[PDB]
């Protein structure tokens, strides 16, 4: 059973659990991996360099 | 000689896109940065207040 | 049909060398599985030089991963293209090495020597005519270092009539990531220069400069080093791979490069590399293919040549050019640099042609260069070897796990051995 | 008693691989070869024979407990270097203590 | 694979050590009950954590710690709240007489009444471990068990173990705040019996940290709780490479070797960058040249030993987050071109590099920003021989009078050992100034 | 979609975590290689399974 | 590419059966409804491919 | 040949048949269905945008 | 105190004693213009 | 402070001396030799440090 009174240690106070961060929200998003614009999003114009 | 003019210019401009491709990446990936930056001072600012400290 | 068996030691070691496996393995058209993927039949046809035919399509590397301990050995693994690899080629303790040249070589490293000689030797029976082994290192740390030279010792006591190659990474002018690398590269150098056929020196601050100034890349990291690295591998390995109009295999280049045997440590260079929103202004020509070889910052050696003389040079071209003005251009620029060559050795290019460019690129080049600007870094690793060798510092350890004095003594005099010879045929004239 | 070797299998089989990072015991590696026909050189009883070369070590083995320890350790440097010369005096003084002590607790 | 033992001895040690074992297990997902938050698929699955806890059949992580004091107030506090069910309760050794300050009480008295059972403990912990890499032993040199059976500890595992890496966390007595009396003789004592059995020893104060939170924290008042939640900050940037990859990874049998020139000279200071709070983070654009002019900033170092007045010697920069290489190289030349920061002349290369990708953690509801970037600043330098001459004056004005002297010798050290204590260091005195020319 | 090139390769700055599964390892006295499950941040891999 | 839109369906359809409050509108499934919406659209490319 | 070995004369979006072309799901070879003029990526920099 | 200030150094890291004996000599006067103890730090400032 | 200065000021006249010794090297091979100049630079060299 756990002790209801490590309020007033000072390891219990400072040593309380909380749980973890995970630094980027669940909003973020890269950019890099958009699709390029039409100038950019050509053909290979070399099929067979062999 | 045609066909030789013609294989050096298609593997020039496949050479451009490809490059010009990267060049966009490298300003994405900095606009990325630039982002995590920003949504670092946000959970800065929200988390780690003095406040909710122990 | 010859066959290369590659070691890669330290975490540098198996680090640029898994790099090198990757790069090899998506150009001739491995699949992260491992099977063939490619669209031609020359991917295919010389495949034996560095895989294996182990499931059908499936193809796995001839690689010997040596560690002191399981490092980046495991990174390796569970990273893309790591379960190409066999997995009982990994051999690996589990003490560490500290960069600590003893521990590598003597103590620690002889409970794995056997297990890694049994490993190569099971790899290397099995070729039907076996070239040569290639090691990937570092001249700065325990495991690349004391195993390196061990491994090299050990495989040229077995095989003395193959090549050896190592490219073994050396510690840079500025900056250190080792403290006591300057005797951990003179303990390694003693053994590299009576063992090894011919070793390509790599500095990282001549790769942060090829990044900074000639790639841009303000975010380099160490990816684009030993792919740099890998790059240069296969360029210097592709006349096997692929047919071309002139073909120059590791003996060749070893015949061709150095005239005399301590003389074997070279400046590799990788040509064409363009900073990112230059290729619009840059033409494509085998001139400026070759000025770009020939220039003083594109080499992966921080030594200058214009502090030297090229006693050879070694020009291995990757794509569809004309053997006229492949010739043509190390003419010319032979006879304008005509004061940074031996005068007393005329051409002293030796050229190679594959008709093979990597994917991506029209022309490719790799510079391979023997000069005599290697002295300045065997000066300055001489130099901060007897700075400290006076004072004993950092050689409690040494002491420790048990060598002498006069090992220090032997290499450092054999290092200075070699500075002697490089400034005598610098100086030297023909009549 | 008789830790004799496993030939290609030396390499496993090590203090090291099999969890004990102590420092290990060494026993004889590598068996002798005999003639035949070894004396009895014993009784039905336990009893080591006259003229015997009998050991002069202790029946109940060679430990010590901690209240028992030296009091000072020297530490095992095992290395003589950029040391000074009554540094290496002392340091075989404190080495010849900690063997003299060891073999008067045994014996 | 890459498994490490962690003595905490003395109530420094074991408050050090309860801040340490909650920033592993934040790091490494580890709920106060041992047990992962998902099963054993998602949310983990892999094995990077055996380096400091091992894992039962069920799947239960318990750590690779040995709590151990002579006093069971602070033991009983951690075996009763919070982490009660992680640690493991036979490694949470505790005896009923504390030392008291005594150095001889803890290596003659009781430090020697529980020195079997801690070596039992230890024995087990390291059969457990499948390629042991170092014991990392937490104390102070204060006052009884953090010198006295921290001594006798490592005296028994250098017998015993041969030469693997003994890596100290020592909390040294700072120049002008300390709290003990007896904290000079004590000192003396532990340091001349452990210059001989140690590999390395990290030298963090009390008074500089404090400074530290004062200055760059802005905390005006910090306590334990802090300084130990920095120092867990520091033990996890060294050990990180252990556990996480990284372009240059760093094992603990390297850091003797790069950072004692000599034996006896085995004293590394350490500091931790960038150690601010968020809203003066807010307002910087932290890189990798300037956390490393904040490392050799003369006022960041967390021991009161300015490096304006010594030479170093060895320099052991650890890397931590999205650093690149690149950087490193230019601040590490630019350092070099500093003058200020002056490195001794026989050591012409006296840097060495670890960089790892892994970025720094924040314990929630803690006093640092989070940062994509960190340095563990570890420099083994002359300048703590002013403190060694500092804390041998103290000795030597206690010592003339010979007070409390009469503790240590009735309850049972012999008196001759003061002397060749004091000698010892005067001999590590003269030793660090031969160093510096 | 760039050509693998040494200037044409970009990495992921979003990634947290940055583990090791520690694969490679022994047992009782033996070298065991063991297959690869995970893959450093502790996502699954992608190749073999 | 047939696999993943399975997995997709069957992340929506085993998010639907939560309880009362934690029915929530959380920032994953509108990316799940987005990957089935590109592993459609790439379906339908690979099909004109082979047609 | 009119070009060089390493091009092709069609290009990604000439891609036609010759002879009749089969029905395949729909999908018919030679066919460009909707030209779906609304995949314009979103470059104002509102928050959900590319 | 003096019964503690005349104890030779425990390490002896200069080789041949000449060494020692010439750099400890104009180490001497080097320790001048110094900061802190045995002269080992920067030459202070202007 | 005042003294310190001007030891300051020697101390960088030192730097100055080595450096020009380091630029006098520079020079080419052909030339080189023993110069009046070389000799009173060593003689300000001694000066210096006296
Ligand atoms: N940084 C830090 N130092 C501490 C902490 N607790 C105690 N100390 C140091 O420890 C010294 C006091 O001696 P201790 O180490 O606690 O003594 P001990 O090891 O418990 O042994 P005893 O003397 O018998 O109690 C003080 O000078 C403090 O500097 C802590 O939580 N953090
Ligand atoms: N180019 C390159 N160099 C590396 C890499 N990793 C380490 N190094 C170099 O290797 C040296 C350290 O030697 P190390 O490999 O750690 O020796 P080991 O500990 O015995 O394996 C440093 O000087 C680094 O510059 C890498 O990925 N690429
Ligand atoms: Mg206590």
């Amino acid at each position: 059973d756990r002790r209801f009174d490590l309020h007033q240690t000072s390891s219990g106070r400072g040593l309380d659990y909380r749980p973890e961060y995970y630094f980027p929200a669940s909003d973020f998003k890269t950019t890099i991996n958009n699709p390029l614009p039409p100038q950019l999003a050509k053909q290979d114009e070399i099929i067979k360099p062999f | 000689e045609q066909r030789e003019n013609d294989r050096e210019e298609a593997f020039a401009s496949d050479m451009i896109r490809n490059d010009k491709i990267s060049e966009l990446l490298q300003r994405r990936q900095e606009q990325d940065i630039r982002n995590l930056n920003s949504a670092m001072n946000e959970f800065r600012d929200l988390h780690q207040q003095p406040e909710g400290r122990r | 049909m010859r066959e290369i068996v590659h070691m890669q030691a330290g975490q540098c070691g198996n680090q640029i060398g898994a790099k090198f496996w990757e790069v090899i393995s998506d150009e001739h058209g491995i699949d992260p599985t491992g099977t063939y993927h490619g669209d031609s039949d020359l991917q295919l046809e010389r495949i034996n030089v560095y895989y294996n035919e182990a499931t059908g399509g499936k193809y796995v590397p001839r690689a010997v991963l040596v560690d002191l301990e399981p490092g980046t050995m495991d990174s390796v693994r569970s990273g893309p293209f790591g379960q190409i690899f066999r997995p009982d080629n990994f051999v690996f303790g589990q003490s560490g090495a500290g960069n600590n040249w003893a521990k590598g070589h003597y103590t620690e490293g002889a409970e794995l020597v056997d297990s890694v000689l049994d490993v190569v030797r099971k790899e290397a029976e099995s070729c039907d005519c076996l070239q040569g082994f290639q090691l990937t290192h570092s001249l700065g740390g325990g495991t690349g270092s004391g195993m390196g030279t061990l491994l090299i010792s050990k495989i040229r006591e077995e095989y003395p009539d193959r090549i050896m190659n190592t490219f073994s990474v050396v510690p840079s002018p500025k900056v250190s990531d080792t403290v006591v690398e300057p005797y951990n590269a003179t303990l390694s150098v003693h053994q590299l220069v009576e063992n090894t056929d011919e070793t390509y020196c790599i500095d990282n601050e001549a790769l942060y400069d090829i990044c900074f100034r000639t790639l841009k890349l303000t975010t380099p990291t160490y990816g684009d080093l030993n792919h740099l690295v890998s790059a240069t591998m296969s360029g210097v390995t592709t006349c096997l791979r692929f047919p071309g109009q002139l073909n120059a295999d590791l003996r060749k280049l070893a015949v061709n490069m150095v005239p005399f045997p301590r003389l074997h440590f070279f400046m590799p260079g990788f040509a064409p590399l363009t900073s990112r929103g230059s290729q619009q202004y840059r033409a494509l020509t085998v001139p400026e293919l070759t000025q770009q070889m020939f220039d003083a910052k594109n080499m992966m050696a921080a030594c200058d040549p214009r502090h030297g003389r090229y006693l050879t040079v070694a020009a291995i071209f990757r794509g569809r050019m004309s053997m006229k003005e492949v010739d043509e251009q190390m003419l010319n620029v032979q006879n304008k640099n005509s004061s940074y060559f031996v005068e007393w050795i005329p051409n002293n290019v030796k050229t190679a042609v594959c008709d093979i460019p990597p994917r991506g690129l029209k022309m490719s080049a790799t510079f391979i260069g023997n000069s005599t600007a290697i002295q300045e870094l065997f000066k300055r690793i001489s130099e901060q070897f007897t700075a400290m060798f006076r004072r004993k510092a950092f050689l409690h350890w040494y002491t420790g796990e048990g060598m002498d004095e006069m090992e220090f003594t032997e290499a450092e005099s054999n290092m200075n051995d070699l500075v002697s010879e490089y400034q005598q045929y610098q100086d030297a004239t023909a009549e | 008693s008789s830790h004799f070797s496993a030939n290609q299998y030396k390499q496993a089989f090590d203090s090291r691989r099999l969890q004990n990072s102590q420092i290990p015991q060494t026993y004889k590696e590598r068996p002798s070869s005999y003639e035949g026909f070894t004396q009895i050189i014993a009784n039905d009883r336990g009893h080591l024979k006259q003229g015997v070369p009998r050991s002069k070590d202790s029946p109940w083995g060679g430990f010590v407990g901690t209240w028992e320890m030296p009091k000072k350790i020297p530490g095992n440097v095992t290395t003589y270097m950029s040391r000074g010369d009554p540094a290496i005096d002392n340091i075989q003084k404190t080495r010849a203590e900690h063997n003299e002590y060891m073999r008067q607790a045994v014996s | 694979m890459r498994e490490c033992i962690s003595i905490h001895v003395g109530q420094a040690g074991v408050q050090i050590g309860n801040a340490c074992w909650e920033l592993y297990c934040l790091e490494h997902g580890i709920q106060p009950d041992g047990q992962m938050p998902s099963d054993k698929t998602i949310g983990g699955g892999d094995d990077s954590f055996n380096t400091f806890f091992s894992e039962t059949g069920a799947g239960k992580h318990v750590p690779r710690a040995v709590f151990v004091d002579l006093e069971p107030t602070v033991v009983d506090e951690v075996r009763t709240g919070t982490y009660r069910q992680l640690f493991h309760p036979e490694q949470l050794i505790t005896g009923k007489e504390d030392a008291a300050n005594n150095y001889a009480r803890g290596h003659y008295t009781i430090g020697k009444e529980i020195v079997d059972l801690v070596l039992d403990r230890i024995r087990k912990l390291a059969d457990q471990c499948t390629g042991l890499q170092g014991f990392l032993i937490f104390h102070s040199f204060g006052g009884g068990t953090g010198s006295g059976f921290a001594s006798l500890l490592m005296e028994r595992l250098s017998v015993d173990y041969g030469k693997k890496s003994k890596l100290e966390f020592a909390i040294y007595p700072a120049p002008q705040i300390s709290t003990a009396v007896v904290e000079p003789y004590n000192t003396i004592l532990t340091t001349h019996t452990t210059l001989e059995h140690s590999d390395c020893a990290f030298m963090v104060d009390n008074e500089a940290i404090y400074d530290i939170c004062r200055r760059n924290l802005d905390i005006e008042r910090p306590t334990y709780t802090n300084l130990n939640r920095l120092i867990a900050q520091i033990v996890s940037s060294i050990t990180a490479s252990l556990r996480f990859d990284g372009a240059l990874n760093v094992d603990l049998t390297e850091f003797q070797t790069n950072l004692v020139p000599y034996p006896r000279i085995h004293f590394p200071l350490a500091t931790y960058a960038p150690v601010i709070s968020a809203e003066k983070a807010y307002h910087e654009q932290l890189s990798v040249a300037e956390i490393t002019n904040a490392c050799f900033e003369p006022a960041n170092q967390m021991v009161k030993c300015d490096p304006r007045h010594g030479k170093y010697m060895a320099c052991c920069m650890l890397y931590r987050g999205d650093v690149v290489p690149k950087d490193v190289n230019a601040a590490i030349a630019t350092i070099k071109t500093k003058r200020t920061i002056q490195f001794v002349d026989w050591c012409p290369t006296g840097f060495k590099v670890g960089i790892n990708y892994q970025p720094p953690t924040v314990v929630p509801g803690g006093d640092l920003a989070k940062v994509q970037r960190a340095v563990c600043m570890l420099s083994n330098t002359t300048a703590i021989a002013e403190a060694w001459a500092r804390l041998d004056h103290k000795f030597d004005l206690m010592y003339a009078k010979r007070a409390f002297v009469h503790w240590y010798v009735g309850e049972g050290m012999e008196e001759g050992e003061f002397s060749e204590a004091r000698e010892d260091l005067a001999a590590l005195e003269k030793d660090y100034e031969e160093v510096g020319v | 979609a760039l050509p693998f090139l040494p200037g044409n390769s970009f990495t992921d700055p979003t990634q947290r975590k940055f583990h090791r599964s520690q694969s490679l390892g022994y047992k009782n006295g033996y070298a065991l290689p063991a297959r690869p499950e995970v893959g450093i941040g502790g996502e699954p891999l992608e190749v073999n399974q | 590419k047939e696999a993943p839109m399975k997995v997709a369906q069957t992340r929506l359809d085993h998010r639907t059966h939560r309880p009362n409050v934690e029915l929530c509108r959380d920032p994953a499934q509108y990316r799940m409804v987005q990957e089935v919406g590109e592993i459609q659209d790439s379906i339908d490319k690979l099909q004109q491919k082979l047609a | 040949r009119p070009l060089p070995y390493e091009c092709t004369l069609t290009s990604r979006e000439t891609i036609r048949p010759r002879t009749e072309p089969p029905e395949v799901d729909g999908h018919i070879s030679g066919v460009k269905h909707v030209p779906s003029q609304w995949d314009v990526p979103n470059l104002s920099g509102k928050p959900g945008a590319a | 105190m003096s019964r503690f200030s005349r104890q030779l150094p425990h390490l002896e890291t200069f080789r041949s004693p000449n060494a020692h004996h010439e750099a400890f000599a104009h180490h001497a006067t080097d320790c001048t213009a110094r900061t802190g103890t045995f002269g080992h730090g920067i030459y202070e400032s202007a | 402070e005042a003294l310190e200065k001007q030891l300051e000021h020697i101390r960088k006249d030192i730097a100055l001396n080595k450096m020009s010794t380091e630029i006098r090297c520079t020079r080419p091979s052909r030339e080189r030799g023993r110069d009046g100049a070389d000799n009173v630079m060593e003689k300000e060299f001694r000066h210096l440090h006296q």
